[PDB]
């Protein structure tokens, strides 16, 4: 099995409505644990996971060390917004966004498996750390500029060192302190509901509730015949309590409900479920 | 590069009238990030509404969860109003306790 520590940064200009905003969040696997919002008065990184309450006693400096980093990041991307817009010569009247998504995947070995550091600008790929952790892939002419300054500043090496040490070390700490939340696999609570459309057509909806992690598969089968294109599948969605929900529905004729089955697979399930109305 | 929000209005727990629940409005897949999201009880905005911290998906599109503590009745209508740069008109999506 594998796990991942990630950091999501969002920075965007607000022409007219004040200075640019910077929001960063961090995740382990599929659950946030920290946040930072530049629009706070004296903004500090904050815990967003109960297991983070005991982080100070392993290392109190955590919150100051983090807050300093978040504040500096905040400044770096404010300046970045201006240079990137400059590269493109875009009017200052338009809002623009710089993103960031860096972290590490570690495996049963407790050693890295993939590091990554990637940037988007106005929601499209801009520049990313190559898998060798030493070169950069620039998406356009304006991103060559970013690459060259980053090449010359030695930022790839700064990244590699972080991704291959601190990142791994902390992903392991978090897994340890978050062992209850993070090392669980809550299987979904499944059931089927039944909503008549007319007197000759009826909607079957198959529900998966309260599950974690996000990854799940739901399918309908008509006499063992998969029904994927005939069915409506909603995007997986959080319940607000640290778990997820999903359903699949399909319309069946008003007397042939008995001939359909819902199939559910998830890490928490000892075997995949088959449900029938 | 711009993207229109997707919307799902739903509850944390299956709607048992007169029991306390949470009313969720989950907007995903949008870009840029500035979004206007409100929970409505019978066409009137609900004041005490909270939301999760801004993150985004593999394709860089953002997602947020908006939620408020509520107690469904047989008769009360609930909805989610969403505006975005990409929407010329706000999308209002009615709560349905069955999806």
């Amino acid at each position: 099995g594998f796990h991942s520590l990630r950091y999501f940064y969002t920075a965007w200009s607000r022409p007219g409505s004040g200075e640019p905003r910077f929001v960063a969040v961090g995740y382990v696997d599929d659950t946030q644990f920290v946040r930072f919002d530049s629009d706070n008065a004296s903004p500090r990184a904050e815990p967003r996971a109960p297991w983070m309450d005991l982080v100070e006693q392993q290392d109190p400096q955590y919150w100051d060390r983090n807050t300093r980093n978040a504040r500096d990041a905040a400044q770096t991307y404010r300046v970045g917004l201006d240079n990137v817009r400059g590269y493109y010569n875009q009017s200052e009247a338009g809002s623009h966004t710089i993103q960031r998504m860096y972290g590490c995947d570690v495996g049963p070995h407790g050693r890295l498996l993939r590091g990554y550091d990637q940037l988007a600008y106005d929601g499209a790929d801009y520049i990313a750390l190559n898998e060798d952790l030493r070169s950069w892939t620039a998406a356009d002419l304006a991103a060559q500029n970013t690459r060259r300054k980053w090449e010359e500043a030695g930022y790839a090496e700064r990244d590699r060192a972080y991704l291959e040490g601190e990142c791994v070390e902390w992903l392991l700490k978090h897994l340890e302190n978050g062992r209850e939340t993070l090392l669980r696999a809550d299987p979904p609570k499944t059931h089927i509901t039944h909503h008549p459309i007319s007197d000759r057509e009826v909607t079957l909806r198959c529900w998966a509730l309260g599950f974690y992690p996000e990854e799940i598969t739901l399918t309908w089968q008509h006499d063992g015949e998969d029904q994927t294109q005939e069915m409506e599948l909603v995007e997986t969605r959080p319940d607000g309590n640290g778990a997820f929900q999903k359903w699949a529905a399909l319309v069946v004729p008003s007397g042939e409900e008995q001939r359909y089955t819902c199939h559910v697979q998830h890490e928490g399930l000892p075997q995949p479920l088959t449900l029938r109305w | 590069i711009q993207r229109t929000p997707k919307i799902q209005v739903y509850s944390r727990h299956p709607a048992e009238n007169g029991k306390s629940n949470f009313l969720n409005c989950y907007v995903s897949g949008f870009h840029p990030s500035d979004i206007e999201v409100d929970l409505l009880k019978n066409g009137e905005r609900i004041e005490k509404v909270e939301h999760s911290d801004l993150s985004f998906s593999k394709d860089w599109s953002f997602y947020l969860l908006y939620y408020t503590e509520f107690t469904p009745t047989e008769k009360d209508e609930y909805a989610c109003r969403v505006n975005h740069v990409t929407l010329s008109q706000p999308k209002i999506v009615k709560w349905d306790r069955d999806m």
